[PDB]
């Protein structure tokens, strides 16, 4: 599931269509995106 | 409109179905109700077609299935069940179809709400139009279980059982067919039967004189005038049961009527069991942050200690247990004073007839002179 | 002297902590908000007898019907005397006849006599104006208010010995203008339906209006409710409609608008405390208790309350309380269309501190609506409070005192016809069942005389029989007429279903005849699962069904028993729908209609969906 | 609603960081017989952190994190559209005090100036500044010059002399 | 008996109040040209009148120049019946289309006789007649002081769709006289204050329907009932917790530039540091200037409050307890 995080009380959260960028449980307008399960690789250098 | 009025009536009937008990053939019979009302809607014209049908109709057609099965259930346990909104009738059109009502417009969702109670006997003469669509006669039986009736009245105000025996035996004296009694369809009129010629409205006289007849002429005096007090203040006493709680939700919906504000003279427990039926209201009945807000300041319930799981052996008595207290009250076994306490009673028994039935006060005026001025008629 | 106030205006309302505080720091409860404290107060009514006697708009211009109050009369000045207690009402046929002592409650006297002065005009007012303390005594005349004059009557040497009243009288003026008049006070000055003037009261009764007068004509104010009052003694009046409250003191010629009611409420009530300071008013949505200011005697807009319901027809009595400590007001408004009153608990200290307290709310009798209430003087922490009312719908006074510590003849007017040829025509069916009921109780008496008898189990051997054939009778008609494309009785037999005398065994009779019917065509719906709608219980057998109403029917029965028997006997006979054919029948029933009806309702007859 | 905001939502936002300024008017006509008083909202402007007009002003190091800041922040800037900046401090004359100066471009000034004269730099007690120079000519001549929108005027000394109080010419 | 918080509106109400209205306007231009020998039509009507907004009634002083002499010539019969006539030659015609028992209103309500049936009576909505039937218990406990069933209704009375803000502020004297696990009725005071604080103008032209000013709004020039009741009610809970920082600090930040009561309270707060700190706990250069610093606000916040409107404090009595804590002080 694609997620956001609330940038004020860090309630997660989504968002797809007709849907206001705001928190639901408080009503800020700053939301964050949230990192999901994704390979990256790294030489450990 | 017609798939969604369909819609309701799956609900009130699943609900009849499992929490009523009404067994599973109601369903197998009430489609062929609904199945056929639809066709005289068929044989209009589709073109400006000027359908009738209301949440009148829905109670209309559920009743109409129970008379058929020969049923203990009455229009009084009808304009009882929505009241209390057990089965959905009210505020039906929000929660059930989802996706019908965004594009339903305003008045013909108006009339799916259901927000006025059937008033004036909206609901007989929504019973007669039905059936003056499809004739409930060949295929159905229109046969009131009076028997039940009167037994349902007995039980109402704890009376000694012989009226029972009486009034069976005073409808026999005046009755087309004595037993069978006669469910109504009218098609050539739009106005209303001024016989008042609905049944279980007929019988609602016959209980208003029986009770009338014995007690005025007293011959053999079995019943004193001393018990007599001993009666009719029995009835007028507030108590909590399953059933008188539900008939105080019946008082506050009808305005007209008097005694529309008896909530005035509630106890402490009287208030808190309507309170908690109006939790089941709560379920049937962006600037949400904020309510939610009000809602946390405000808990629905007890803001602690909660009377939910440790609290008592019962509160609540039944419908078996008051009439024990009801049955020993009314002790006593072994004239100006008399002809006035015998308008009392029958005013107080029948102004709980007038709330359990939906019918103004002019509507039994009616219906007296039309029972009384026919049995003067078999006599002289 | 507290500090929250407008100048113009002055509040104290409903639960609202109220708007003041002067931080004295006295360790004493350092506030002095408007709100005071103390314990509760409850009301409790002294139920007693004092004396006797379309539809969808009510009469502003009827004011009362009776009065109540001390009265000292022209004798007692010379001689020792000091004030005696009357009560005057209307009566007779269209409220056109005006007619004491207080022993421990207020009742009628001894001679017991009504002064039946007569008129010839419909009562609509009757009241004093009351007393003056700086006048040092009280007035002994008495002015009421009728469609065709005004009258003024003068109480002259209350009688002793004879406890009469003998009365005199004035002259009534009849209308030189064709217009009702409505409130009289004095403390004939009367207000007319948009202008007042002042009367001229005479000494001799053994044989008017003055040079000034003034209006308060509004063109867009509709209703007929005016008043007037006299305020503070400096011959300044008090004018009222439902709109605007002016001030004219005509005196000078100086008039002032002082409420402007127009926007959010009305002007319902205005009672004149007896306080010459003090005097209560009765908004809409506010009661006003604006006093007289020392400065100006003009209005001293003192602590008033919200008070909660919205009405058409709110009235207002008061009564002060007077301890040497404090001055209470405790204001009593009711309603001409419910049967409550609402009281409200003010007092008041040297330094114009007007406080409150609470609120409470009781009741009245059920017959009727009040619309007369008037408090009794008594002749000047445990409270206590006496007062009369009147009911409208009702020609009765009573008494009623408060401490700290339904049949209607309509129904009657239905029955008992006078006809004597018709009384035992009609009382014969009520001795016809004097035999019909006996044969009944005795002829399953002899069902009580036997007791599970094989001479009976025959009985019912040979009851399933005819029930058996006759279902095999009732079935075979079903299957030829099936193909029909466009249930019964169960009381074919009038043979036995009379004399059975078992519920256990005829319960598993049926249950011996349900067994039966394997086969199609023929269902049944069960008793058990549905005999429980009377009860509004769990009742899941036929068998405790009378084990319920075994315990029930006890005491208000003649033995009880047999009766209760044969209505059981009766029900499962009542629900005599038995003759249900399979699933078949109604299923090949739901897919004939269908067909019948066009290809726009197949989508319209859809259940089972979610 | 009207909620608090920090400033870690207006770097956050990109936004400038502004309380609002509000002006009342007085609106008189004629001299005081019928006066308007209008509270009239003149914009946001940005506003100093960690000011009387910061929301982070009376704020304990523990509070100051948890409002998404450092524990010693410092303040003393202006978040406009998320960039901070502030405004820079500058050397100008010491207020108050008349400074003997020479200067050539006194003699530039026009033919008969000498490069001689008194400077004050006088402030009103709302910081409004104004610089007053006192030029010698060489004629005898004295003249007081100020400046006012932006155009240098010129007066003779004994004219603000004879003006500003009642003297002789003895005094 | 008691108000209900229903915006409840019926036709035969909508055109009662209009059928009236209409004929007002016609009848008040009558009376004009008579006194001239001698089109919503409701938006029309209140053009003539200042709504109060901070009372009910627009009170007002009068031993001012706000004085009249008293008309001499009054009214009369023939007069009156000539003077509405042609007002209600024009009415008759509207009064065939509005419906009869409007009409039978109107032909009752210009002879005297007000209406006796009350609006929200024969509303029969279902949901109506349990907001009647739950706001006549609501005051019913509370008259009868049950506040713990009265806290049940009135957290059932809220949730129900369509209640106003009436039953919601006024009585909070459930929250703080229940004491159990309260909020004191302050933090709901606080909830009042931030979601209906609106400092916009009350624009005075159209009709009001179930919103009235003195008790539950909050309009420039006229400070909501619940924000000064928040504000006195958290001065007594702050005197009574012995934070007066805090609400010095919050009625700092709200400037009402068009009232004198908020400017005593927040003198006030100031006169309770003044009280408290008045102490010294000696029998200190900082414990001096601190106090003296709380009694010039005093002085300077109570000036400012005399100078504005109708609010009249016992500016003698207070500087007697100022000169007192410097006394105290010396």
């Amino acid at each position: 599931t694609l997620k956001y995080i609330c940038a004020e009380c860090s309630s997660k959260l989504s968002l797809s269509r007709t849907d206001a960028v705001r928190c639901k449980d408080c009503g800020h307008r700053i939301l964050l995106k949230a990192r999901t399960k994704r390979l990256v690789q790294f030489e450990a250098r | 409109f017609l798939k969604s009025f369909q819609f309701i009536l799956k609900r009130q009937i699943r609900w009849l179905i499992t929490e009523m008990r009404f067994p599973k053939e109601f369903e197998h019979v009430a489609k062929i109700i609904w199945l056929k009302i639809l066709k005289t809607i068929n044989d209009q014209p589709q073109e400006e077609l000027k359908l009738q049908l209301h949440m009148t109709s829905t109670i209309s057609i559920l009743y109409l299935a129970s008379t058929h099965l020969s049923l203990p259930v009455y229009t009084c346990d009808y304009i009882k069940w929505i009241c209390t909104a057990k089965m959905p009738y009210f505020q039906a059109s929000e929660i059930l179809p989802k996706s019908w009502r965004i594009q339903l417009p305003n008045y013909y969702v108006s009339i799916l709400e259901g927000s006025i109670s059937p008033f004036n006997g909206q609901l007989y003469n929504k019973i007669a139009l039905t059936c003056g669509m499809i004739h409930f006669k060949e295929f159905f039986n229109s046969e009131i279980s009076c028997q039940g009736l009167l037994l349902k009245l007995v039980m109402q105000c704890a009376l000694p059982p012989e009226f029972y025996f009486y009034t069976k035996q005073v409808i026999e004296f005046e009755e087309t067919d004595i037993r069978n009694l006669t469910l109504w369809e009218r098609t050539d009129e739009r106005h209303t039967g001024r016989v008042s010629n609905h049944a279980e409205l007929r019988v609602l006289s016959y209980f208003m004189l029986t009770i009338n007849w014995m007690l005025s002429f007293d011959r053999d005096r079995q019943y004193p005038l001393k018990w007599i007090l001993s009666l009719t203040e029995s009835l007028t006493q507030r108590t909590t049961t399953s059933e008188s709680i539900g008939r105080n939700i019946v008082k506050v919906v009808y305005p007209d009527k008097p005694t529309s504000s008896d909530y005035f003279q509630w106890s402490e427990e009287e208030t808190l069991e309507f309170l908690k039926w109006m939790e089941k209201q709560f379920l049937p009945t962006d600037q949400k942050i904020a309510r939610r807000k009000l809602y946390k300041i405000f808990p629905l319930d007890r803001e602690a200690n909660h009377d939910g799981e440790f609290n008592d052996s019962t509160h609540q008595l039944t419908f078996i247990e008051d009439l024990q207290e009801r049955y020993a009250k009314q002790t006593p076994f072994f004239p100006p004073a008399r002809k006035e306490a015998i308008g009392r009673l029958l005013t107080h028994i029948a102004s709980q007839l007038l709330v359990d039935f939906a019918i103004s006060k002019e509507q039994l005026k009616d219906c007296i002179s039309r029972i009384k001025n026919a049995c003067l008629h078999r006599m002289n | 002297l507290g500090v929250g106030v407008q100048g113009a205006s002055l509040y104290c309302p409903q639960e609202n902590y109220t708007t003041k505080k002067q931080e004295k720091p006295q360790w004493l409860r350092p506030v002095d908000d408007t709100l005071a404290e103390d314990a509760l107060d409850l009301h409790i009514v002294v139920k007693s007898l004092l004396c006797d006697t379309d539809a969808f708009f009510w009469d502003p211009t009827v004011a009362n019907r009776l009065d109540s109050q001390y009265i000292q009369t022209a004798s007692d000045l010379r001689n020792y005397r000091d004030g005696t207690e009357i009560i005057a009402y209307a009566s007779g046929k269209t409220g056109s006849v005006l007619n004491l002592t207080r022993q421990n409650t207020l009742h009628l006297n001894r001679h017991n006599n009504v002064t039946s002065i007569e008129l010839h005009s419909p009562i609509k007012s009757i009241k004093i104006p009351g007393a003056s303390e700086s006048i040092g005594r009280r007035s002994n005349l008495v002015g009421i208010i009728t469609e065709n004059s005004f009258q003024i009557f003068r109480i002259e040497s209350v009688h002793s010995r004879s406890c009469d009243v003998m009365v005199s009288s004035s002259e009534p003026l009849y209308f030189v203008e064709i217009d009702d008049l409505q409130v009289v006070d004095f403390a004939a000055i009367i207000d007319i339906k948009g202008n007042w003037s002042i009367g001229r009261i005479p000494k001799n009764f053994n044989n008017l209006i003055d040079n000034l007068h003034g209006t308060i004509f509004d063109p867009e104010e509709l209703s007929s409710w005016k008043r007037i009052e006299w305020f503070s003694h400096f011959q300044k009046i008090l004018v009222f409609d439902r709109s605007k409250m002016i001030e004219i003191d005509f005196m000078n010629n100086w008039q002032t608008e002082v409420v402007q009611a127009k926007a959010w409420s009305n002007i319902r009530d205005y009672k004149r405390i007896d306080d010459k300071n003090g005097i209560l008013l009765t908004s809409r949505e506010i009661i006003i208790v604006g006093a007289s200011e020392s400065n100006d005697p003009v209005r001293r807009i003192s602590w008033k309350h919200d008070l909660d319901p919205d009405d058409t027809t709110l009235r207002i009595t008061v009564q002060k309380v007077k301890k040497p400590d404090h001055i209470l007001l405790v204001a009593f408004v009711y309603s001409m269309r419910h049967k409550r009153i609402y009281m409200h608990v003010f007092s008041h200290r040297k330094a114009n501190l007007f406080q409150s307290l609470g609120c409470s709310t009781v009741l009245e009798i059920p017959g009727g609506t009040p619309t007369g209430i008037e408090t009794i003087l008594t002749l000047d922490f445990e409270l206590v409070v006496d007062f009369l009312v009147k009911l409208r719908n009702s020609s009765e006074v009573y008494y009623y005192a408060l401490s700290n510590t339904v049949d209607h003849p309509e129904w009657a007017s239905l029955f008992n016809n006078a006809d004597e040829r018709e009384k035992e025509s009609i009382g014969a069916l009520v001795s016809q069942i004097k035999l019909k009921e006996r044969e009944r109780i005795s002829r399953v008496q002899n069902l009580i005389e036997h007791e599970n008898s094989h001479d009976e189990d025959k009985y019912l051997q040979d009851l399933g029989y005819r029930l058996s054939i006759a279902t095999n009778e009732l079935l075979e008609s079903w299957q030829k007429t099936k193909d029909e494309s466009i249930h019964s009785k169960l009381k074919n037999l009038l043979e036995n279903s009379d004399s059975f005398a078992s519920i256990p065994e005829f319960s598993s009779l049926l249950d011996q005849f349900f067994q039966y019917y394997q086969d199609q065509d023929v269902t049944f719906i069960g008793f058990e699962k549905l005999l429980h709608l009377f009860l509004h219980e769990d009742v899941p057998g036929l068998d405790i069904f009378y084990n319920k109403l075994l315990q029930c029917w006890v005491l208000v029965s003649p033995q009880a028993e047999l009766l209760t028997k044969e209505i059981v006997k009766d029900i499962i006979w009542s629900l005599a729908r038995l003759e249900k054919p399979s699933l078949f029948e109604p299923i090949q029933n739901e897919i004939s209609r269908s067909l019948s009806g066009p290809y726009q309702d197949i989508i319209s007859s859809w259940d089972m969906d979610d | 609603v009207e909620r608090k905001v920090y400033p870690s939502e207006s770097r956050q936002r990109l936004t400038s960081y502004r309380g609002k300024l509000l002006l009342k008017l007085k609106w008189s006509v004629n001299n005081g017989e019928e006066n308007l008083f209008e509270v009239r909202d003149c914009g946001g402007l940005p506003v100093m952190l960690q000011s009387n007009r910061c929301h982070l002003n009376k704020m304990s190091p523990y509070e100051l994190v948890q409002h998404k800041e450092e524990s010693d922040e410092i303040g003393g800037y202006f978040i406009v559209n998320g960039i901070e900046k502030l405004i820079r401090m500058l050397i100008v004359q010491r207020r108050n005090h008349p400074m003997a100066i020479i200067r050539p471009s006194f003699a530039n000034r026009g033919a008969s100036y000498s490069h001689y004269g008194i400077q004050i730099r006088s402030v009103r007690p709302d910081q409004t500044s104004q610089t007053n120079v006192l030029h010698y000519l060489n004629d005898g001549q004295v003249t007081f010059r100020f400046s006012w929108r932006k155009n240098e005027y010129l007066v003779p000394v004994v004219m603000i002399l004879k003006a500003l109080c009642h003297t002789s010419d003895r005094e | 008996m008691f108000e209900v918080p229903i915006t409840l509106t019926n036709r035969k109400f909508a055109q009662r109040r209009k059928l009236k209205y209409q004929y007002i306007n016609y009848i008040s231009r009558r009376f004009d040209r008579i006194s001239k020998k001698s089109s919503d039509e409701e938006r029309k009507f209140w053009k003539k009148y200042e709504k109060p907004e901070k009372s009910f009634e627009i009170w007002r002083t009068v031993s001012s120049q706000n004085k009249q002499p008293i008309n001499k010539q009054k009214m009369t019969y023939h007069n009156f019946k000539k003077i509405e006539k042609i007002p209600l030659r024009k009415m008759e015609i509207p009064l065939l289309h509005c419906t009869k028992e409007n009409k039978l209103y109107f032909q009752s309500i210009s002879r005297g006789l007000e209406p006796l049936k009350t609006s929200t009576s024969e509303v029969r909505n279902y949901r109506t007649r349990h907001i009647v039937t739950l706001t006549d218990l609501l005051h019913l406990n509370v008259s009868r002081h049950n506040w713990s069933l009265a806290y049940k209704i009135f957290a059932t009375l809220i949730r129900i769709p369509g209640v106003q803000i009436k039953s919601l502020w006024g009585i909070g004297v459930e929250i703080l006289d229940n004491l159990s696990n309260s909020s004191s009725g302050l933090d709901f005071l606080q909830w009042m204050c931030q979601i209906y604080s609106s400092k916009s103008r009350f624009v005075q032209n159209i009709n009001y329907r179930s919103i009235v000013p003195p008790f539950q709004t909050g309009s420039r020039t006229h400070t909501a009932k619940f924000a000064i009741t928040y504000l006195w009610s958290s001065l007594i809970n702050c005197q009574k917790s012995m934070l007066i920082d805090k609400i010095s600090e919050w009625v700092l930040t709200p400037p009402f530039m068009e009232d004198a009561e908020v400017w005593f309270i927040y003198a006030s707060c100031h006169l309770l540091k003044a009280d408290t700190l008045s102490r010294q706990f000696v029998n200190r250069d900082i414990k001096i200037n601190q106090v003296i610093k709380h009694i010039h606000y005093v002085r300077t916040f109570l000036k400012i409050c005399l100078d504005k409107g109708g609010f009249a404090v016992p500016s003698r009595l207070i500087e007697n307890q100022l000169k007192s804590f410097e006394s105290r002080l010396y």
